[PDB]
């Protein structure tokens, strides 16, 4: 499933704000003829990966590490995506895209009243290139400058980021008082491969809800998706979702901050192999929060270069100069391991000021 | 090809369970077949037990000595709350904690969910027959010669016909068994035995594929092991006034 | 235009077993241990393996599913060693206790280590022939599978009785999330070509000398190496290719 | 029934000259130096040589007559290396005086010395490409042949003028009364693959920087080795073929 | 036809030597066939080893115990000067003392002259594999199950490929081996072994038909045994400065 549509040579500006990621998928190195498709009903539950408030005019990272992921719409220990990583050793992507092999989609949704109005920039970078993720988080670069970025305007008078399910019962709710159940069942049984409207979500459009969604790529060198958690700190595989709310004014023409959103995810694009029994080392889902980000050893000079080619990171009192003094301090620390964390570049101490942080770093 | 051995049994083509839902030799990364429904009027879905039904899992070891009395011996298999079938990764409790209802197949005339394999290695200096009863009630009997292999599908304890203290009306009327009350149990005894002065013990193991179990209502995965209090089965199956 | 591929030939196969075992079946029609009770297999019925380092064909259980093995060829240097200097090498092990576990690690010949030592990265498939000689009062019941992540993880494999089928044979293909690991390092968490032997039961006499020995042959089959290692441009000379003048009195 | 011959392939030919010389003729119809006066040849007209370690074909003078080279195969071990890891390797020499003599001894690559080092006896053919860059006032007249027994013995060869044909190429086959000499020893009195360069005249200007340099490429072509050398039956292991478990915290 | 035995092996049709020059069951007064030449360009004659090649001769006895180390064990067979193969009457040294040159056959890819049979009787309470290597070098391997029969043709020590102190130029170039330097040797070791508390020793014998050996230059019979001085092999294979 989850096809590979061929675009045109030139992208039409009325649909896309960036060029296309590629004109063909990138299915080398992935061993697609290897597993066995395993469609159980547990795969059809989505996962509430992120829920909460998100600051306006700042890129927010959502580390989308599906092996150790937590579900905020469920109180249990495992969920629909992480139990798939408990049961099997090998997960094999079905198809691919312009970034890498792709294993799922995400969905951003936000129920807003009509008195606020803004827009959302979103992109999901594979994690083979985490520099482009981290440079966007630190305010050094914007999301509009990398291919694959979409813009969706949640306001509104606008029916964009919204979820409408219409329950999967065999009755279809044919005796409903004062209105029609739109797109539920006993309208159309639209296939997962096809992409159509039912017939009733063509004149409704409150229940049609043009979604804010992308895909979940992994990385373009692995053959399958065997998770070890020591190897993926050295060569990361799982992607990172980048979200940026831009304008968001109120009816008093006052710029808002910290809007509420929530992100759903599913992984319905994989094949399985090597079913495992009574194992000891498990992928250890962290309770109640998240994963963080891993910056490996060979990514340091790429993060270092992007601060240096930024005129705003040198002047004091700005947000980029805070991260850059926190970045130079962590490089002068003592690391027994071969990677640092984004949280280490947020909860660190401070010195004075920029140049002496670099002279002490070329000696260490 | 030339060694003195005492191995050989029924050659499982002659056994009567399914041989496609419980495959004799599945291919290395393939998935097993979906089992048959009890009746055409129940709800149906895609199976979530396909990869799990290709794996005989180590459950328990029983010792096969010279019997003294004539009594049976009950082996209780509760796949819902048992810290041997819930380890990490792909364990057997995973279909029983994603679902609300569960059932089996009615190919023999009664519902019969989980299957157990008893394979017996023996030296040539011991011989005998193990007798395995399908449930607590006077159900079907499987005879296991020493040095042979057999598979025994098991009745759930709910559907054995006996009137117990719990005994809900949906137990005799519905084939759907709310998943936490789905324990199965078999009885065994040694029915024939002869030996020499060389061996006396003859330990065997019980393998536990979850063949022809079905499920109905797909929830989101519940927590694996209840590490709080183990008194919960007494507040579940006794029900004081 | 591509630089030409050159071939070298090896001629008559050192350490080849030319008188095989009689307890190991040659065809699938002469093997019915899965049917009655002797082999309880969770990976299927055994398929026929033809290998040059063993004289007669034999049926082997597929511990992993057979695949094609993508070989990336973008860097400088590539070689197909491919059953050259290949042998079934035997080692003896004692059967473990009921709780413990035995991991057999693969081995390979000296001449395979030399030629593969000209490169940096490799992958290969593996074959195993396990033989347990069972004298009289043997009631051993064994279990063989392939290890995956750690010490306790169990996968689908075979269980068998050595008193009625003394020889078993196995087929272990290359399964890894990276093709072409480094030879001396490997990926952390890889399977490689290891197998796992475990004792289920011991229903033997008192007269049988227990902890009964196990013999395991291992052959490292089709090898494809990648990455040309020695950047030596200097020239070498031996006396055999020179002009040796007759010594003058 | 014979033990099977195994083949290994080498893939894309290290140290291959892919941009050759323009003064070396590709066909016999574009070569007439024997006719007028430039090459005085006593061994015939040059025949076309196709070799993989040089991109374009070239005409070479046969310093010895071409033959078949019997290879005795009665002892254990035989190999056809056969242009594998083969290269034209250059060296510089100064032209000798009129009385003296220059013997060029053949050379071969490091990777040829490794694989041929698995055997005891060998034979091979040889090729030479001699280039004398002649600036303006060059009147050199040279002489090339193959040595036979001692320091003074002269055989039939070629004489040429480098001012009008700067590049000459040669073909030296294996001629010996014993096939398969020992590699490090050789027969006493053998020819091997040596050639001999001798200066006849020096009719150059006073401005030419004399003792003018000579460049000689040498390639050691078709190698057949005999006699399996290392009687090592022990088994070897490298970390790339092992099962490396994930380290537990 | 009904006794408990543990005998049976490869049924020598599947072995690869000649089966006509080394016959499996020759008729009672007939003569064996002449072996094949190494190459069509060597000299040929009538065979003088035809009646001798129909007789397995008692050579040596080796003991087959539980091995401790992994080392090989060399068994040297020198058919020219050995007081076991030169008794009286029809002995095996007689073709090696009427001739100047000798050779074997090249059906496998190398010259391989004398053949040895290792037949193993066993009780059912012991099992294992004997591993026989064709020479000192890394030559072909013959596996001998206990309770089975195999025939192993042997490389001469001269043509094993190793460079020794003697190492004449005709050794690698000619297939003809001046008759006094024609010793063969095989190596053996126990590669698998299991037993019970009944037997531990398992003695076997080595039979030594002179199959597919050839000869060239027919002299008049030299004396049988050299009963003067046994230091002659040190003045023959060491050659001080």
């Amino acid at each position: 499933s989850l096809p590979e549509n061929a675009p045109n040579a030139v992208s039409n500006p009325q649909q896309f704000i960036t060029p296309a990621t590629a004109l063909s998928a990138e299915e080398y190195n992935v061993h697609e003829a290897l597993g066995e498709t395993e469609e159980l009903e547990l795969d059809e539950f989505p996962v509430l990966v992120f829920k909460g408030n998100v600051p306006v005019d700042s890129v927010t990272s959502i580390p989308l590490d599906l092996a150790t992921i937590y579900d905020f719409a469920w109180d249990g220990e495992q969920n629909a995506i992480s139990q798939k990583f408990q049961r099997f050793a090998h997960l094999i992507p079905k198809s691919a895209g312009g970034f890498g092999p792709v294993i799922g989609n995400y969905t951003i949704t936000a129920n807003l009243p009509t008195g606020v109005a803004g827009r959302i920039l979103h992109n999901c970078l594979p994690g083979d290139c985490v520099d482009l993720a981290v440079s966007r988080i630190f305010g050094l670069k914007s999301l509009l400058g990398v291919a694959g970025t979409a813009v969706s305007a949640i306001g509104g008078p606008l029916l964009n980021g919204l979820v409408n399910t219409a329950a999967p019962i065999l009755s279809g709710a044919a005796h409903a008082i004062g209105g029609n159940v739109v797109g539920g069942l006993a309208d159309a049984v639209i296939d997962i491969g096809s992409n159509l409207l039912t017939p009733k979500e063509k004149e409704q459009p409150s229940a049609n809800s043009s979604a804010i969604s992308g895909d979940i790529p992994i990385s373009r060198f692995v053959e399958m998706l065997k998770y070890v958690k020591e190897n993926y700190q050295d060569n990361p595989v799982f992607p990172t979702l980048l979200v940026e709310p831009q304008n968001f004014i109120s009816n008093a023409m006052t710029a808002l901050k910290t809007i509420p959103i929530e992100v759903f995810a599913n992984m319905r694009n994989v094949k399985v192999e090597r079913n495992l029994f009574d194992r000891t080392v498990v992928p250890t889902v962290k309770e109640a929060t998240l994963a963080d980000i891993v910056i490996p050893n060979h990514m340091y000079g790429y993060i270092l270069r992007d601060f240096l080619q930024n005129k705003r990171a040198f002047q004091s009192g700005t947000k980029q100069n805070v991260y850059f003094q926190q970045f130079l301090t962590v490089l002068s620390q003592r690391n027994i391991r071969t990677h640092i964390t984004l949280n280490d570049i947020t909860s660190c101490s401070i010195d004075s000021e920029s140049i002496a942080n670099k002279i002490e770093r070329v000696k260490h | 090809d030339n060694e003195v051995t005492a191995e050989g049994g029924k050659l499982v083509q002659e056994l009567v369970y399914d041989h496609s839902a419980i495959p004799v030799a599945p291919v290395v990364e393939t998935q097993a077949e979906q089992p048959e429904v009890p009746v055409s009027l129940v709800a149906t879905r895609k199976n979530d037990t396909g990869h799990l039904a290709t794996k005989w899992y180590d459950f328990a070891k029983i010792s096969l000595s010279n019997p003294a009395n004539m009594n049976w011996t009950t082996l209780t298999i509760d796949p819902y709350n048992n810290v041997t079938l819930s380890r990490d990764g792909e364990s057997m409790v995973l279909p029983w904690r994603r679902n609300v209802w569960t059932t089996g197949s009615k190919s023999i005339g009664y519902i019969r969910t989980m299957v157990a394999q008893i394979n017996i290695p023996r030296p040539p200096q011991i011989s005998g027959v193990l007798e395995v009863k399908d449930s607590i009630n006077n159900s079907s009997i499987s005879l296991v010669e020493f040095g042979g292999k057999v598979e025994i599908p098991i009745i759930p304890k709910v559907m054995n016909g006996l009137a117990t203290t719990a005994s809900l009306p949906r137990h005799r009327l519905n084939p759907w068994m709310r998943t936490a009350e789905s324990k199965v149990e078999l009885q065994y005894r040694i029915i024939a035995f002869n030996r020499t002065s060389d061996i006396a013990d003859l330990n065997v193991s019980v393998l536990l594929r979850p063949g022809d179990s079905q499920f109905q209502l797909p929830m989101k995965p519940d927590n694996n092991v209840d590490t709080r209090h183990f008194e919960l089965v007494e507040a579940l199956m006794y029900h004081y006034d | 235009m591509q630089n030409p591929t050159q071939t070298m030939h090896i001629y008559d196969m050192p350490l080849r077993v030319i008188a095989g075992l009689s307890t190991l079946a040659k065809t699938t029609e002469e093997d019915d241990n899965t049917s009655t009770g002797i082999v309880v297999s969770e990976v299927g019925e055994p398929q026929v393996v033809n290998h040059p380092a063993w004289i007669d064909p034999f049926v082997a259980y597929q511990l992993r599913a057979p695949r094609k093995n993508i070989t990336p060829d973008f860097i400088f240097g590539r070689a197909d060693i491919g059953n050259a200097f290949s042998a079934f090498l035997p080692r003896r092990f004692s059967a473990p206790a009921v709780g413990t576990r035995l991991v057999v690690d693969p081995v390979f010949t000296y001449q395979q280590r030399t030629v593969l030592g000209l490169y940096n990265y490799f992958h290969a498939d593996f074959y195993y022939i396990v033989h347990v000689p069972a004298p009289l009062g043997t009631g051993i019941y064994l279990k063989i599978y392939a290890p995956e992540f750690d010490t306790t993880t169990v996968t689908r494999g075979i269980r068998f009785k050595p008193s009625a089928s003394p020889t078993i044979a196995l087929s272990v293909p290359w399964s890894n999330d990276l093709s072409t690991v480094e030879t001396s390092v490997g990926r952390v968490g890889q399977s490689g070509g290891s197998i796992v032997i475990e004792t289920i039961e011991d229903n033997s006499n008192e007269t049988v000398n227990t902890p009964l020995s196990i013999t395991v042959w291992c052959c490292m089959a089709n090898i494809k190496a990648t990455g040309y290692r020695h950047a030596d441009t200097s020239a070498y000379n031996e006396k055999g290719m020179n002009f040796i003048p007759v010594p003058v009195p």
